[PDB]
RNA sequence: ACCAAAGCUAGCUCAACAUACUAAACAAAUACAAAAAUACACCAAAAUAAAAUAAAACAUUCACCUAACAUUAAAGUAUAGGAGAUAGAAAUUUUUAUCCUGACGCUAUAGAGAUAGUACCGUAAGGGAAAGAUGAAAGAAUAAAAUAAAAGUAAAAAAAAGCAAAGAUUACCCCUUCUACCUUUUGCAUAAUGGUUUAACCAGAAAAAAUCUAACAAAGAGAACUUUAGCUAGAUACCCCGAAACCAGACGAGCUACCCAUGAGCAGUUUAAAAGAACCAACUCAUCUAUGUGGCAAAAUAGUGAGAAGACUUGUAGGUAGAGGUGAAAA
RNA sequence: CUCGCACACGCUUACAUCAGUAACUAAUAAUAUACUGAUAAUUAACAACCAAUAAACCAAAACAACACUAAAACGUUUAUUAAUUACAUUGUUAACCCAACACAGGAGUGCACCAAGGAAAGAUUAAAAGAAGUAAAAGGAACUCGGCAAACACAAACCCCGCCUGUUUACCAAAAACAUCACCUCUAGCAUUACUAGUAUUAGAGGCAAUGCCUGCCCAGUGACACCAGUUUAACGGCCGCGGUAUUCUGACCGUGCAAAGGUAGCAUAAUCACUUGUUCUCCAAAUAAGGACUUGUAUGAAUGGCCACACGAGGGUUUUACUGUCUCUUACUUCCAAUCAGUGAAAUUAACCUUCCCGUGAAGAGGCGGGAAUAAAAAAAUAAGACGAGAAGACCCUAUGGAGCUUUAAUUAACUAUUCCAAAAGUUAAACAACUAACUUAACAUGGACUAGCAAUUUCGGUUGGGGUGACC
């Protein structure tokens, strides 16, 4: 979004302008998750597929910034995960294809704890941390029944 | 102007119009058209037999009030779990398993008056 | 705000529903066509445009209907006609001379011979002779009438060409279509409407017309006696 | 011909135009409310 | 001009007028004659001549440009080479 | 002698600190037409700020203008600009804790709008007030105590003649001499402007060069600079009210324009007729005149008129929104 | 004397009973439906709230027999399930609402024209002027812009303009303006939100104004189609001269110039630049009026329509009758105002006033200056010549490097809406041709850069001038 002059003198009218980016529908194959998605790309996203040599390899390969999709983040989510995982679902038939393929993007793998959390807003991170520390507030029977058998068994035991 | 502070009541606007004033629903709309009570959703006042009984609406004014303790969850522990506690760990028979003897309820769904979705009004 | 189209009904009836008209209003609220509003309150008759569909799809075979009566219709320039065949009625166009009990066929069959055109029948174009009259004419096959339902119109079929017929639209401009299309044989009904003479201007406030604006603007370069070759043919058939 | 008596009440009209509902069905409607109660106003609606 | 900038509450200089002008540090300014560049065919040699010339401002203009123009531009400069140096300072003036 | 007058408090203002930043209060009820316990769904969203103004016009441009990075300098320098108005960096530099928080700030026309976002005014968004004064005690009102001073009146109407006074005079007048005041203008007693009167409020602000006074002086400044008597410090300076507009975003179709739904009216007479026929009520209009003209009325009253089964009147609910809408065009 | 009772909508206790009213509300009292306090009150049978899904039904309301055209609001039954069980909840006052007021205004429906509602006058007096009415001798439009208003009249004729009913500037214009039946041009070959659940006898954009007789000539310009040729005037718009001729004024004829065509039919001193009160006839005792003719109108004229005509018109003009206080020429009497008494009690306005007349003077029209005249002081009632009287920082006029609306052949040009093209994107073909890589394709979206238009956006109207403008100048 910006503005523009006319005909490039400096002297001409000067007029709000916007260039948009030429859209495509485009279905791409991720090989990690074993799937063809439907895609709107640019030609530069094509081109960054190509410089980087895999579809998967351009969405590992590449800085959140860079993406700057949500969707990108949530295909490397998914995709980190299943690297991490090493999950069997991927090709439940053939271990070869599934190791062979694992085998190329080993250079990415990062633990598990880490993996969950990549892709995530402020928002659904703060909902999952939520859901994690969820708990139903414990009865003050057991706590009170626990403080009594402390004093209990060093009553028994001071004898 | 019309009104703007005065509330928004029944009384205020067209035939169409009706709001209770807060009374709670005893019913339905039936087929005819004409209203149906459910004998369930009024309520049915339980009162004891007051006559051979021995209090008054008020107290003697010789008679001494005391030191103010409010119930805390430890006190009502203590004069109920604790001596049966105590009696059963001291013979060796308690089970930190089961505590249903001694009063405790693990879930509130099953009971007529449950606690914290608070099945009752009062 | 936004207001919900009245045409919404799901099951088709003989029976007269009722409509809105909106004065010349999107769905916005807004005006789009100027000069329309508030003629007689109109219920609708729901006209089945498609001529031959078959009662059950258990029998596919050309059926025979019968007219029972014809009607005035508010929503059209056409008078329509009830038909009933089987278990079922439906509204249709009805052609100039129909008249009560009578019979009409309904045909999807072509053969080397042609055929005998009656008025009512309706068959594919393939199976009329080259000089017959048609009206209520599909653009793809089984997409149901559009072209030349209006009262008193006509248009006629030219030739036959390549497994396709080529027909002349009321405008006399000319359409080509596969000759598996149907056709009802015929000049539309009520063939005067053209000669009827709106007496006074509350006429025209009963049909739902509002009167012209009362601003006058110069005419522009659009306007003088204009002398266009007629239009190439349009042609619906899609070449592979 | 003569003027002044523009208003002509209808509790429906005053609850369906200026009402609080109308106000919280647009975002415009709730940035009203909300300059109200920044002023403090006793009314926030009708 | 501009007495207070926003930014720092300062006084601006008019550019135009260090592009056009020298200040000695005398106070005396100097200037290029008006369309000494301008049209020289049609020109008397003497007339070219006496627009070839730097020549001095009155006091009003004097005035005037140093209003228009900071204290930086009023500073003793010594410059490596510099043919105005001669001339910075005033000689016999009985006033 | 009435009307009146006088208080010193309520609170405020500006900073400092500070933890950290949506107060208080929630029993029920609250997003049906908020404050209405209880039935099968939907739910939601983003697009550069613009212009007034400066350039003595206006067309590129026009600091600040709801985006953290301060401070001493570099510097109003490099640069950028209808190379005009104006705009304007950086490299590089400097910055020593915590306590000593208060006031050459206001005192009821001030200070907050605030006793209050209340009354009241708007359909709505929105606008938005005024107001207090006894004493230790009024559980001291045949009540006791200190101003009696604004205009306005009363106590007390006036007595030839004249900008209302002044010279005077034994003496109020009588005599004599003077064409209100501001502003604006070549020039105003002007019959040119403004003001009933009283009280309270109500309008000149900046330090480049200069002058004046003083320090120290070939140097001066508590760093950064300036210097061929200069440097440093102080003191001397540049108003108030007012357009029609323009731009952005809200709020408005309960009036009215046109629609959509849904209701309701039209008696008598004349006619084969409910025919945008005829006569004439209810009803709807608003022709001509007279009243009225701060009115009964911010468009009416009295008479008189035009239509009166229609392109008719009319109730209720809904729609279209300002770069727009609506229009049987009267902008 | 007659706007009554009820409901809806709205209002919100203003209602009811008892008591009080020094003062507060009532534009004044008495007292109280309206001020104050205390205490009470509208009770459901009326009204609101008060099922869904399938399926059969083409057949108007109009006293509905049967029909008309503009084709029309309003439900039965059958099937499948619908908690089954006294009493639910809510509206119920009023003299009321919208108009700043206890406002002669605005307010839907059902029944009534009285059985229900109400009071034009606080008390006097009986001046003017003003308002509203009734009557009037003789005359009967002589009034006047006009028979405006009024009338014991409530009739006839003729023009102009619009065909007609209708619409419009709420609050200075109701009309000759607009619309309109009719007639004409343009633009469209089509599907789930408008047009339209339509399909060229249809639908949009317009012009003009029914009917009748008509609608002449022009495509050079400007448009618009045809992306260029060429076509279009019921598209924007146009439709001429000079000289010589019949014995004489004229000019059938002749010459010649220029044009895209050279104003045809009709009508005509007109609602038609001026000349104009053209000329003549009719009407009147008398007419710049009205009507009829003549008519170059060198500035009429044919769908920005031309000419006749029926009916219609609160349109604009003219005649006749009749009628009359319009008038000659006014008069009498009633009511409201009025004046006096009692109660309550506003407004614009206002430098200060101890506020005369004449002639002179003077910012060029003096209560106030000069020269003269006049002159106890005060109310109340009347008149409007002056106070350049009051009202509103003149709407006329000019100025301002002040605005805004509108129109374009002004200068700069976006977005948007359509067109056309190049690139992007998806593709497809030959293995191309001759002898010893290119070319072509494109469904809907849709990007970047151009093109042509539509619809628009931003901004401006140089100064001097014996006021501006025109002219002239700089
Ligand atoms: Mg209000
Ligand atoms: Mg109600
Ligand atoms: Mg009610
Ligand atoms: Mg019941
Ligand atoms: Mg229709
Ligand atoms: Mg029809
Ligand atoms: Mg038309
Ligand atoms: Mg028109
Ligand atoms: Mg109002
Ligand atoms: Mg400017
Ligand atoms: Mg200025
Ligand atoms: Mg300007
Ligand atoms: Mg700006
Ligand atoms: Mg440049
Ligand atoms: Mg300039
Ligand atoms: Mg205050
Ligand atoms: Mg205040
Ligand atoms: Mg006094
Ligand atoms: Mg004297
Ligand atoms: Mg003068
Ligand atoms: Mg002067
Ligand atoms: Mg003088
Ligand atoms: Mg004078
Ligand atoms: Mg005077
Ligand atoms: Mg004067
Ligand atoms: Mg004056
Ligand atoms: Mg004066
Ligand atoms: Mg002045
Ligand atoms: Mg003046
Ligand atoms: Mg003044
Ligand atoms: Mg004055
Ligand atoms: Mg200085
Ligand atoms: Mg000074
Ligand atoms: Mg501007
Ligand atoms: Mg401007
Ligand atoms: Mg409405
Ligand atoms: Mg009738
Ligand atoms: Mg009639
Ligand atoms: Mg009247
Ligand atoms: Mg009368
Ligand atoms: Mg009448
Ligand atoms: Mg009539
Ligand atoms: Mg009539
Ligand atoms: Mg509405
Ligand atoms: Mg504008
Ligand atoms: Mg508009
Ligand atoms: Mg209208
Ligand atoms: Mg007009
Ligand atoms: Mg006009
Ligand atoms: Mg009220
Ligand atoms: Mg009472
Ligand atoms: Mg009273
Ligand atoms: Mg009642
Ligand atoms: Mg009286
Ligand atoms: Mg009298
Ligand atoms: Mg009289
Ligand atoms: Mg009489
Ligand atoms: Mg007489
Ligand atoms: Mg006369
Ligand atoms: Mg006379
Ligand atoms: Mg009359
Ligand atoms: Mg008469
Ligand atoms: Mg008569
Ligand atoms: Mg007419
Ligand atoms: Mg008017
Ligand atoms: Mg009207
Ligand atoms: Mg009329
Ligand atoms: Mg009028
Ligand atoms: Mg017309
Ligand atoms: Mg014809
Ligand atoms: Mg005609
Ligand atoms: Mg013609
Ligand atoms: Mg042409
Ligand atoms: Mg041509
Ligand atoms: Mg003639
Ligand atoms: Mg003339
Ligand atoms: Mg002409
Ligand atoms: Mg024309
Ligand atoms: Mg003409
Ligand atoms: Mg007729
Ligand atoms: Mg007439
Ligand atoms: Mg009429
Ligand atoms: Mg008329
Ligand atoms: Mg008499
Ligand atoms: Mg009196
Ligand atoms: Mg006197
Ligand atoms: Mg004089
Ligand atoms: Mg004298
Ligand atoms: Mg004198
Ligand atoms: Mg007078
Ligand atoms: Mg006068
Ligand atoms: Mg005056
Ligand atoms: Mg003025
Ligand atoms: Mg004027
Ligand atoms: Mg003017
Ligand atoms: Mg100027
Ligand atoms: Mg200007
Ligand atoms: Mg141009
Ligand atoms: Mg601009
Ligand atoms: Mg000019
Ligand atoms: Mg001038
Ligand atoms: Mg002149
Ligand atoms: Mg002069
Ligand atoms: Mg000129």
């Amino acid at each position: 979004l910006g503005h523009r002059y006319v005909n490039n003198d400096k002297l001409s009218k000067r007029v709000r302008k916007v260039w948009k980016p030429q859209l495509f529908q485009r279905e791409l194959y991720s090989e990690i998750l074993d799937k063809r998605f439907t895609v709107t790309v640019t030609m530069r996203t094509l081109d960054l597929i190509d410089q980087a040599c895999g579809f998967d390899f351009y969405i590992l390969k590449t800085p959140k910034e860079d993406l700057c999709s949500k969707f990108g983040m949530d295909l490397k989510r998914g995709m980190l995960l299943r690297l991490a995982r090493q999950d069997p679902q991927l090709h439940p038939d053939d271990p070869a294809r599934r190791a062979a393929i694992y085998d190329r993007y080993k250079a990415f793998v990062i633990p598990e704890a880490e993996a969950e959390w990549v892709g995530l807003t402020l928002d659904e991170a703060v909902e999952k941390q939520r859901l994690l520390e969820e708990k139903d507030p414990i009865p003050l029977f057991k706590i009170f029944v626990e403080e009594l058998l402390g004093q209990l068994q060093q009553q028994a035991l001071s004898e | 102007g019309a009104d703007r502070m005065s509330k928004w009541t029944s009384k205020r606007g067209p035939r169409t119009f009706c709001k209770g004033r807060g009374a709670k629903g005893t019913g339905f709309h039936g087929r005819d058209g004409k209203f149906v009570q459910i004998k369930e959703m009024i309520p049915e006042l339980v009162v004891p037999e007051l006559a051979g009984f021995k209090l008054k609406p008020y107290v003697n004014y010789r008679a001494p009030e005391g030191t103010d303790t409010p119930l805390t969850a430890k006190q009502l522990f203590l004069e109920t779990a604790a001596p049966a506690i105590e009696k059963d760990f001291k013979a060796g028979t308690f089970d930190p398993e089961h505590l249903e003897k001694y009063g405790f309820e693990p879930t509130q769904e099953g009971k007529l008056f449950q606690l914290y979705p608070k099945n009752f009004p009062r | 705000a936004t207001s919900v189209s009245w045409k919404s009904r799901t099951k088709y009836t003989v029976m007269p529903v009722k409509m809105r008209k909106s004065g010349g209003r999107n769905h916005t609220g807004q005006i789009q066509v100027h000069g329309i509003g508030g003629g007689h309150k109109q219920r609708y008759r729901m006209i089945d445009f498609l001529r031959f569909r078959p009662e059950h799809e258990s029998k596919p075979g050309p059926f025979e209907e019968k007219v029972i009566a014809v009607r005035y219709d508010p929503c059209r320039s056409a008078d329509i006609a009830l038909v009933a065949g089987g278990n079922r009625k439906r509204w249709i166009i009805a052609t100039e001379n129909m008249k009560a009990g009578d019979t009409v066929l309904n045909s999807d069959h072509i053969g080397r011979m042609a055929v005998a055109a009656r008025e009512g029948d309706a068959h594919p174009l393939g199976a009329l002779p080259v000089g017959t009259l048609i009206n209520n004419v599909e653009s793809e096959p089984g997409r149901g009438a559009q072209y030349i339902r209006a009262a008193g119109t006509c248009g006629v079929l030219l030739r036959k060409v390549n497994g396709t017929a080529i027909i002349q639209l009321p405008s006399k401009r000319q359409m080509q279509v596969l000759e598996t299309c149907i056709a009802t044989v015929g000049r539309v009904s009520n063939v005067d409407h053209n000669k009827r003479v709106i007496g006074k201007a509350g006429r025209n406030r009963w049909l739902g017309k509002r009167p012209n604006s009362g601003l006058w603007q110069r005419k522009g370069g659009w306007a003088g006696r204009k002398i266009r070759p007629l239009p190439p043919m349009k042609s619906y058939v899609k070449l592979p | 011909k003569a003027r002044g008596n523009e208003y002509q009440p209808s509790n429906i009209k005053r609850k369906h135009k200026h009402g609080w509902v109308r106000r919280l069905r647009t975002p415009t409607g709730v940035q009203v409310i909300l300059r109200r109660m920044h002023k403090g106003r006793k009314s926030l609606s009708h | 001009v501009t007495y207070f900038s926003s930014r720092k509450g300062k006084r601006k200089t008019v550019k135009a007028v260090i592009y056009r002008f020298l200040r000695l540090h005398s106070g005396l300014w100097l200037r290029r004659k008006a369309g000494y560049k301008k049209k020289l065919w049609k020109k008397t040699a003497a007339r070219k001549r006496r627009l070839r010339e730097f020549v001095f401002c009155n006091k009003t203009q004097s005035k005037l440009l140093d209003k228009m123009t900071t204290s930086f531009w009023k500073r003793r400069n010594w410059y490596a080479d510099d043919p105005y140096q001669k001339y910075q300072d005033r000689t016999n003036l009985k006033v």
